[PDB]
């Protein structure tokens, strides 16, 4: 099938009411792989951390992944749209795709 | 017509390409209730942005925006760009290309971001970032010499020959208006009198705007301030209490030309100057005395140019005679340069493109611009 | 033939040809139908707004329209845009 990133669960598609919060994570199986997050193919969602976005990583030792997750509060109009995932490890690089829908 | 915005400090600045005085100035301050309020008939209101916030500023906490030419908080400038195109300025981002000052050897995030809102959060075809120093030269009206921007931010110097430049030559000086009220309010503790607040912080860089001015000689005051029978005025708070001051206001705008006061190895304004002249040949040196310009929030007390003449003429080769240029209103001169500079025809070709951004990215800042 | 009748109009009262000599100042006045609504001007080859070498006045729902560097290239169309609504007019130049 498909090749094999370090993603062993990928984001999936969520849905939220207004003024709420939302989380997407992903898992990396396993020094700490690094995680990016995008809008789009070229917009990188940690340079618009704000009120609005939020990003937290944390470990669980006993099954050797990794937890990234994506926090979005008081979700907005703006920020409806198509969301990638990038994850990157000493040997490979993989992405998946989301999206975030906001209405009301 | 154009919109041209001053960003970067304690002051916006907004207006109309087409006019030297600008239609909206207020402060870059965002007000948040920091006591919580238990009564009935209130909007709560939890958020105050501009000069409403200075008017309930005891039980507001004030947070800036921008310091030191960076912006902590994003979304807090788009309140306040929000502000001034809505409420004062009363026109739409569509309309008109929007210009923006920025100072040099400042971080590739605030270009990239400042620009990237202004791409996607207000929708425009083109927008430009400047510099300080060549707007000021241009407003200067020559295309040879060495330009000292001192202002809201961080004092920069930027010589220029024939239109070609000189990175290597460029100098940036950690000295601000800003910092000095910062001095001023540490300067003020010594004589029992305490201001902690940032709402009360204004109120001596409003004493400082004043009643502040220069000495010929910084020596011959501070020593004759002993027995100060002029030296002293009394100032008249919103409280109501009475402030007096002698020696401590002049003291303040010594701070730029003797930084050891402040606390930094650093050295002053003038030997600044000589630095970066030393820097460039010795071929161009000569009109680059002859036409220093000084431009900012902190250049506005009479007889700086009189003090930094005799120090640079001192320092400097005699070779050359030294003139320096100070005008009044030079606290609004760098906005002013934005003004014209928006107004040339030639000016708009260069504007960068939306269209640009998206296909290439925030990279290609430098890459159209030095 | 034409249409019976025209789309909503965002102007209550429309501009009117002026005309002016050269260095001559020239004020067009236009009156929109909804107050809160910004009206774009445009000259026949470029648009119009209040910066220098033009003067826009606004002031609740009336804007007036002042050229002073009006001269013989400034023969043509000028066109006046409140909201939904487009309308012109023609400036004409006396030698």
């Amino acid at each position: 099938d498909d090749p094999i990133g370090l993603f062993v669960m990928r984001p999936q598609d969520g849905e939220v009411t207004v003024g709420g919060s939302i989380t997407f994570s992903a898992r990396v199986a396993g020094k700490p792989p690094v995680v990016k997050w995008f809008k789009g193919k070229w917009v990188d969602l940690s340079s618009k951390v704000g009120q609005h976005l939020q990003l937290h990583d944390s470990y669980d030792r006993a099954s050797k992944v990794y937890l990234f997750e994506l926090h979005i509060t008081d979700a907005q109009p703006a920020f409806t749209g198509s969301y990638r995932c990038e994850v990157s490890t000493k040997d490979k690089f993989d992405c998946s795709n989301f999206n975030l829908t906001v209405h009301e | 017509a154009a919109l041209v915005i001053d960003n970067g400090s304690g002051m916006c600045k907004a207006g109309f390409a087409g006019d030297d005085a600008p239609r909206a100035v207020f402060p870059s301050i965002v007000g948040r209730p920091r006591h919580q309020g238990v009564m009935v008939g209130m909007g709560q209101k939890d958020s105050y942005v501009g000069d409403e916030a200075q008017s309930k500023r005891g039980i507001l906490t004030l947070k800036y925006p921008i310091e030191h030419g960076i912006v902590t908080n994003w979304d807090d400038m788009e309140k306040i760009w929000h502000h001034t195109f809505y409420n004062e300025l009363r026109v739409a981002p569509e309309e008109h290309p929007v210009l923006l000052t920025e100072a040099p050897l400042n971080p590739k995030a605030n270009r990239e971001k400042m620009t990237q809102i202004m791409f996607e959060t207000f929708n425009t075809p083109a927008m430009y970032v400047a510099i300080q120093a060549v707007l000021s030269l241009y407003a200067s009206g020559r295309t040879t010499g060495i330009v000292m921007d001192s202002g809201d931010g961080v004092t920069h110097t930027v010589p220029i020959y024939e239109g070609y430049a000189l990175p290597h030559a460029i100098l940036r000086l950690d000295l601000a208006g800003r910092d000095l009220t910062d001095y001023l309010m540490k300067i003020l503790t010594e004589r029992g009198y305490s201001f902690t607040t940032t709402a009360e912080r204004e109120i001596v860089r409003d004493i400082k705007e004043k009643l502040c001015y220069v000495a010929l000689d910084f020596e011959q005051e501070m020593a004759t301030a002993a027995s100060s029978s002029s030296l002293e005025k009394s100032y008249e708070l919103p409280d109501g209490q009475v402030i007096t001051i002698g020696n401590e206001r002049f003291r303040c705008p010594e701070a730029l030309f003797q930084p050891s006061f402040l606390g930094m190895e650093s050295c002053g304004i003038h030997e600044t100057t000589f630095n970066s002249i030393m820097k460039c040949d010795v071929d161009i040196r000569k009109d680059l005395y002859a036409n220093t310009v000084l431009s900012g929030g902190t250049t506005m007390y009479p007889g700086i140019a009189d003090r930094m003449q005799k120090e640079i003429t001192a320092l400097a080769p005699s070779t050359m005679k030294i003139k320096i240029i100070a005008p009044p209103e030079r606290k609004y001169s760098v906005w002013i340069g934005g003004s014209i500079l928006a107004s040339l025809s030639t000016f708009q070709q260069m504007w960068i493109s939306k269209q640009e951004y998206d296909e290439s990215g925030p990279s290609i800042v430098h890459r159209k611009c030095f | 033939p034409e249409p019976g009748k025209k789309p909503v109009s965002a102007f209550s009262k429309k501009p009117r040809s002026v005309e002016v000599a050269a260095g001559s100042p020239a004020v067009f006045e236009a009156e929109t139908e909804r107050a809160g609504v910004k009206v774009r001007w445009q000259r026949g080859g470029s648009d119009i707004s209040a910066s220098n070498k033009y003067g826009l006045a606004t002031e609740g729902t009336r804007h007036t329209l002042t050229v002073r560097e009006v001269g013989p290239a400034d023969q043509g169309s000028y066109a006046v845009i409140a909201g939904s609504s487009k309308v012109k007019f023609d400036l004409k130049v006396i030698e």
